[PDB]
């Protein structure tokens, strides 16, 4: 799968490409987190179990 | 107080006259606003003020929650 | 942080309070005392904003959607004392960290122009705003009578409190200072939009052309309307327009309730029964 | 102690002074007029 | 010294005040009086 | 000199850190979704 | 073609969505707009890199547009670098965001309230080529309005209400008709000097002007002009910016606090 | 006809199209959705 | 401040000071006697 | 625009094949969607 | 076409795999919410299992 | 403990403190009149 | 741990601790009096 | 894994950490309290 | 040429973003694959 | 040495700064065991 | 030059060791924590 | 100087102990008044 890919931190500055996945990423998990909190099924503080 | 004259030398009193004259009649306008409003000293409703009373089952005010 | 032409400008003193105890900028920002004062009443405010949403209107009705989070004032029958924290106490001391907020941004944005060495036009054109929230939580509920005809604090329920209080009066649109404060803000928006397309269109002109002098400026609303105000005039004029407009949108919000109880169409029988006809 | 005019200007401390005691009596006839027990202006 | 008046129009200047302060406050307590005697309010 | 500044041998060491930083993380995320799996299946 | 896609989604709600894409990218036209003058900005995390990290937030620079100025004056581009200077200050204290100390005399110091850039040095043009701000005495064409004082011969008096000197002439704008500058004769230098008006209170009872900034004896050291009937964005620039400083330097009372 | 692009930049000819071609599929796509005889994410 | 003329004008401040504590203590205790609140 | 007739050649050449194999593409799913159901 | 790439020598490559990657994850996104969206493809309230 | 009266201004200090110690106090007597249970004005 | 303050310069981070501090204690007590179980102002 | 420091300047991470680090604890006890199963001051 | 990239590094540039885009083509038709298998929406 | 303090005056800053928190610690442990006296919250 | 950043390889690794002794204590400390949590009443 | 950031403290905490005492003094009679824990 192109070997030669490491050129691609040739176009594109890695400090800025790390700052914007690392919130990317932080959104992410506080979106998917609060998506399952808000459903019935999926909702494990209010599920009563155990 | 002994030598209060000594407080005009730093404050002028030309401006300071007209500030009070200012604040005093703003105050009075106040006072006179506030006893206008209040239900115990209106004289505007006259010396003779006799409210309506009610003689049956009968309520100026319509019920509220 | 800094922009290129900026540090010429980071001098010491001005300050109102305080000298050199705080007298220091946090990344862009200038703090100063009022600085410090300001931000930690707004992040009470903001906490308290959230803890009155987890606690909710009830256990039932409790929830985190932010266009359905409402912290409502007290009831008509507590008057102009202090209700309990749970029962609209948390409004009347949400509302007072909010006019210690807003004071204190005004006087940091006092200090910034001292610095500088400019006028001071800005935190007087912010003191409108500022003194037309106090009308609409302070003056209005104390004529009244009491501190449960402020508005509630949420996205949506204010819109329902605006709503409500508009149809105490049974048509809305023909309270006079209304119209006026009405008719401001149009004009307003309709200035604002010929400010900008006249300096866009002089400083971006055809292609291949060199960019136009005053004299056009000038020239191009004599050819349309037949005048022209000038340069430093539509400033003033957009300024004066803007607080027109909230000053005259206090007085018709202090007149409804406790200058005038009825149906703001009757006001205009004044009009209708004068013995001209 | 009395040496505090030293480190204060007597001008300025005696018109901040006056202003917050005139806002405080301001503050506490209002809540004295706010309760239904204290309240003079009836009768 | 900051205002410029001297020792003498200050002092002059006093009692002036302090006497049309003492006319007011005697035609304010007269009033009152009679306010009292109309309508106690305590 | 490309539009980064970084020389040859700079853009394959941050590469080769790169990967293993992701692949690891990529295995924490494996675990994780094993574990929910057990827990309550969703499909 | 119905107004339900499908059992929740409707039409109103796809119509939002879309309002807000084209709003993100609205916005960020609008910041990357903003960005052409002052960036890259000036901090510590450049320098202490070497001059290698060159801050600019999000979004990134935009490339070079170009202003072409009338009767050949020449070209100038919107993102442009510009020279780093030396400023004539001190640090107060060595931690960042600390202010600083305006070194030497601070009227005559080039810093804080007294500070200004270097524009270029030719007079602003008309629409056929002369000078935009000249003095009356060759605008001869103007006239004052009827049933107004004619500021000539009144007195102008200092922060301290005292005489600095008397208006001898009135500069005016050919483009638009308004008083730009009025000329102030000193009478402790023989000499003339420019004063704005956003600097003076016109006292029309007694004929006097007010100047707030400075006092009686600093009309002695305003920058002069090259040439008695012409002035350049250089000279007015440096006119203004030495009244404004007296906006704090004047006096020992206007640093600050009131308490 | 290949003297059209002395008048048309080639580079804005070419983001315009494709942002022009991508609306216009996701209209389409949308119109066919609030079809309910060609809805497929529905039953049949 | 010089010593000649630091504390003159404290020793008038004091006086105003008391001046203004003895009629709030006299309003004070008219209040009380009219309406104990505690 | 500043472009030579040269300049202005091989692009044309490319943009009608890539044109017309976009078309192609669409044709194909027309006519895939046609006989899963018809709108005529 | 078989001389395509010079199609890189127009536009600047560092642009468009900015470009496409936010592209990409928005039309993910707008999918996944979409399918949500219906009630035959909710896998989340679909009562299976 | 001492070594901090050399920049920090105690000037500038004592109207902070002395602003501090005034909203505080107030707050706490407004928190007291909210409580039925403390009110010394309305109760009795 | 002592070169902490050649990372973070007293004056500025004193002053930020300092009103983090006190407005979490606020917070935590206007918390309590919410809760009728821990209000100490019910007698 | 310690040439991260010569990317990233230590002193913004910090600050970044730790207000990220200080939100995410208020938003979980907000979150816990929200809930009569797990809220401690009146369940428990 | 415009954008300051000569020809040699435009045909590696465009054979990478060729490898790259197969593998990307790849996994999202054995999404899709599964997805069917799943429940199909035709 | 970006907030201008070199060891020593950071060593002597640090000395005082965890002497004054460890006299804040102690009062809060102490009046959080008088609080758990008054009433257990667990 | 020198690094992107500023910081030697010795000055970056000082750093990298105070930061994980940090770290650790941080996370044996929120271990200890959450076990005590599960052993007062379990969430799943 | 070396005379107020070093002496300064003399009137300082003695201003600060009298002002606590004044508080006790307060509160005490606060809880003979009316006791709350
Ligand atoms: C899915 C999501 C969808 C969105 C996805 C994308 C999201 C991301 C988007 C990122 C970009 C955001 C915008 C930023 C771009 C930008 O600012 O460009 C800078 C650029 C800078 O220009 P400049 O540097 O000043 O140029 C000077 C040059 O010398 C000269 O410059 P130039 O001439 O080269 O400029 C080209 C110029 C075109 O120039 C010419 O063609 C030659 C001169 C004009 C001739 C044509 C006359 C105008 C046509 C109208 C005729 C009116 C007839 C009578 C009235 C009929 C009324 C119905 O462009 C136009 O003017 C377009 C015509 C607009 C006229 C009508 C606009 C108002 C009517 C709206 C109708 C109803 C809309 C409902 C929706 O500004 C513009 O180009 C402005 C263009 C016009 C502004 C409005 C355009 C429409 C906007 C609609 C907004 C609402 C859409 C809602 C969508 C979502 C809800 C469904
Ligand atoms: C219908 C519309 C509805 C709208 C809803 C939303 C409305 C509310 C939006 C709220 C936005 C808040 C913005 C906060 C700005 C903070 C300052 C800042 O850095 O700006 C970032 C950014 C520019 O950053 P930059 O200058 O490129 O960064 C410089 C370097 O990165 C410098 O690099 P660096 O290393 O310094 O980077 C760190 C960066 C940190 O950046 C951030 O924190 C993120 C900021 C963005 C989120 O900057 C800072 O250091 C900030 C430090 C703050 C310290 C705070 C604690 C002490 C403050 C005490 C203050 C006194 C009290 O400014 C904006 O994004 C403003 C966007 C405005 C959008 C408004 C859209 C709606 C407007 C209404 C529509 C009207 C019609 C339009 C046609
Ligand atoms: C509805 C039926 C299935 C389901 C059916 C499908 C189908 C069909 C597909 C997905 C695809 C995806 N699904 Mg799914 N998916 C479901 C439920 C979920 C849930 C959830 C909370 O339940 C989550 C979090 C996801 C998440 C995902 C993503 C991993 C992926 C879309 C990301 C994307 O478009 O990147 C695009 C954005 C980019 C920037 C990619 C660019 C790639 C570059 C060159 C590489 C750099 C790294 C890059 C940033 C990330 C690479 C990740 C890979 C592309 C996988 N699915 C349900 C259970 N899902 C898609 C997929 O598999 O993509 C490969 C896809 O085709
Ligand atoms: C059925 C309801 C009635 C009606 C009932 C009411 C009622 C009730 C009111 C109005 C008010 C207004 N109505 Mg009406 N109104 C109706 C129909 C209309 C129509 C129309 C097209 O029909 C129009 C154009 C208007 C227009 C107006 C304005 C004149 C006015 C609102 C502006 C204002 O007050 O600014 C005021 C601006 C502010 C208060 C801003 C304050 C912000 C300050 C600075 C605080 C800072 C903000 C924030 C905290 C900062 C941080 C935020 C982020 C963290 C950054 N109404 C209908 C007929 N209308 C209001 C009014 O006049 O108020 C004075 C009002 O109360
Ligand atoms: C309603 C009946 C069918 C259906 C009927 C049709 C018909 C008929 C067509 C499509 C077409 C498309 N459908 Mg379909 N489609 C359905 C449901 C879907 C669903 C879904 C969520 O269920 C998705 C994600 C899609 C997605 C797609 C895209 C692959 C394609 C739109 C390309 C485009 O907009 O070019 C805009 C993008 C550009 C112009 C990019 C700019 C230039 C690029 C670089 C060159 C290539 C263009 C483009 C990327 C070509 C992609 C073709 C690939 C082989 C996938 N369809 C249902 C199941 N669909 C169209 C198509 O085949 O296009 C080729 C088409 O004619
Ligand atoms: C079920 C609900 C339980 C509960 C179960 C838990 C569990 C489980 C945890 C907590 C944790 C916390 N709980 Mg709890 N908690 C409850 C009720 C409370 C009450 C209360 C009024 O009743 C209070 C005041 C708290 C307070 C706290 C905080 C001390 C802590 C969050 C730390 C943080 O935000 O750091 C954010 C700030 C920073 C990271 C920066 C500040 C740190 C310094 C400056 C950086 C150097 C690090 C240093 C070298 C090592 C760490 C020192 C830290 C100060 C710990 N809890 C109830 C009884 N609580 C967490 C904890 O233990 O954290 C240690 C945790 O795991
Ligand atoms: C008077 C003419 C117009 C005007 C002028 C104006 N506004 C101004 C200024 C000026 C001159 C500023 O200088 C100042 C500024 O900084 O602008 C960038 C500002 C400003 N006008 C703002 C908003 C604003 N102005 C509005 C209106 C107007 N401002 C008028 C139309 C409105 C409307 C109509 O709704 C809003 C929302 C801010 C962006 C800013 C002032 C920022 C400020 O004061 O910050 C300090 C406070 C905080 C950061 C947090 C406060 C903490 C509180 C607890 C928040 C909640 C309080 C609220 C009562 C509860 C929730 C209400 C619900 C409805 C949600
Ligand atoms: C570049 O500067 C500019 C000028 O100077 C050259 C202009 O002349 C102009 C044109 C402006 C005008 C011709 C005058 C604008 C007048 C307006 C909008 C009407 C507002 C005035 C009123 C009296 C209406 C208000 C009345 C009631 C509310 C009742 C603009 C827009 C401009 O930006
Ligand atoms: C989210 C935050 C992400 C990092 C933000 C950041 O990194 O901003 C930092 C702010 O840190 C700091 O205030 C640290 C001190 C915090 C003070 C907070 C003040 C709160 C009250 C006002 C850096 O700013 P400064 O040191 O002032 O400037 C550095 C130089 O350019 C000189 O200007
Ligand atoms: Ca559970
Ligand atoms: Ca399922």
């Amino acid at each position: 799968m192109s070997p030669d890919l490491w050129k691609i931190w040739l176009l594109i500055d890695p400090r800025r490409v790390l700052i914007a996945v690392f919130a990317f990423l932080t959104i992410l998990g506080l979106a998917i987190h609060m998506i399952l909190l808000s459903t019935t099924e999926f909702n494990w503080l209010e599920d009563g179990i155990p | 107080p002994q030598q209060l004259y000594k407080i005009w030398l730093a404050f002028d009193p030309r401006m300071a006259l007209i500030g009070l004259g200012a604040f005093l009649f703003a105050l009075a306008l106040f006072i006179h606003y506030m006893l206008l409003s209040s239900p115990g000293f209106d004289w505007l409703l006259g010396p003779d003020h006799a409210p309506v009373a009610l003689s049956a089952g009968m309520s100026a005010l319509p019920a509220g929650r | 942080a800094m922009l290129s032409f900026e540090r010429k400008y980071r001098v010491r003193g001005g300050t109102l309070i305080g000298g050199d105890l705080f007298d220091f900028w946090v990344g862009p920002f200038y703090v100063g005392f009022f600085g410090v004062t300001g931000f930690f009443f707004a992040l009470l405010g903001v906490l308290l904003i959230v803890w009155g949403a987890t606690i909710g209107p009830n256990a039932e009705l409790q929830t985190y959607n932010i266009w359905q989070i409402s912290i409502a004032p007290p009831d008509l029958s507590y008057g102009l004392g202090m209700a309990p924290l749970t029962e609209g106490g948390l409004w009347q001391i949400i509302t007072i960290c909010a006019i210690g907020a807003f004071v204190s941004w005004a006087l940091r944005e006092v200090e910034i122009c001292r610095k500088l060495g400019i006028g001071f036009h800005i935190p007087f054109a912010f003191a409108f705003a500022i003194g037309a929230y106090l009308v609409l939580v302070v003056v209005r509920p104390i004529l009244m009578g009491a501190w449960g005809h402020g508005f509630p604090y949420g996205i949506l329920s204010h819109l329902d409190w605006v709503s409500n209080v508009g149809y105490q009066f049974l048509h809305f649109h023909y309270n006079p200072a209304h119209m006026l404060a009405i008719t401001f803000f149009f004009t307003n928006c309709l200035a604002l939009s010929m400010h900008g397309s006249l300096i866009l269109s002089v400083t971006n002109p055809q292609k291949g052309e060199e960019v136009k002098t005053s004299e056009h400026e000038n020239t191009f609303f004599r050819d349309i309307v037949g005048y022209s105000i000038g340069a430093l005039a539509i400033h003033r004029l957009g300024l004066f327009l803007a607080l027109s407009a909230v000053f005259w949108s206090a007085v018709c919000i202090v007149i409804s309730g406790p200058f005038w109880t009825r149906g703001w169409p009757e006001w205009w029988n004044w009009w209708l029964e004068l013995p001209l006809w | 102690m009395h040496k505090i005019w030293q480190i204060f200007d007597p001008r300025r401390t005696l018109v901040a002074l006056f202003g917050f005691l005139f806002v405080l009596g301001l503050l506490i006839h209002f809540i004295l007029l706010s309760s239904p027990a204290f309240n003079w202006l009836s009768g | 010294s900051m205002t410029g008046l001297t020792e003498q129009e200050a002092q002059e200047f006093h009692g002036i005040f302090v006497q049309s302060m003492t006319a007011f406050f005697g035609i304010v307590v007269i009033a009152h009086i009679l306010a009292w005697l109309w309508r106690p309010w305590l | 000199k490309s539009m980064t500044g970084l020389t040859e041998d700079e853009a394959k060491e941050f590469h080769g850190i790169f990967t293993q930083s992701m692949t690891m993380f990529f295995g924490i995320v494996i675990i994780a979704h094993i574990l929910a799996w057990l827990w309550r299946p969703w499909l | 073609m119905s107004a339900a896609i499908t059992e929740y989604m409707d039409v109103a709600q796809l119509t939002i969505w879309a309002f807000w894409f084209f709003f993100a990218g609205l916005i960020i036209y609008l910041r990357r707009e903003d960005k052409r003058e002052g960036y890259p900005l000036d901090s510590d995390r450049t320098e202490r890199s070497g001059g290698r990290v060159k801050v600019v937030g999000f979004p990134d620079l935009a490339d070079p547009k170009t202003f072409v100025l009338p009767h050949n004056a020449g070209t100038v581009m919107a993102p442009r670098v510009e020279a780093p200077t030396s400023i004539n200050a001190t640090p107060v204290a060595p931690f960042p965001g600390a202010p600083f100390e305006p070194n030497g005399d601070p009227m005559l110091s080039g810093f804080g309230p007294a500070a200004s850039p270097d524009r270029a040095k030719h007079c602003d043009l008309t629409f056929e080529g002369l000078p935009k701000i000249v003095p009356m005495r060759v605008a001869t064409d103007f006239s004052i309005a009827d049933k107004d004082p004619d500021p000539r011969g009144m007195t102008v008096v200092g922060l301290d209400g005292e005489v600095a000197g008397t208006i001898s002439d009135i500069w005016v704008d050919r483009s638009e008709p308004q008083i730009r500058y009025l000329e102030v004769d000193v009478s402790a230098t023989k000499k003339k000097v420019l004063l704005p008006i956003g600097f003076s209170r016109f006292d029309k009872k007694a004929g006097k002007v007010k100047v707030a900034a400075i006092k009686a004896a600093h009309f002695a050291n305003v920058p002069a002009l090259s040439k008695p009937d012409q002035i350049t964005l250089y000279e007015e620039d440096k006119v203004c910016a030495y009244y404004a400083g007296g906006k704090l330097y004047a006096t020992a009372e206007r640093a600050g606090p009131l308490l």
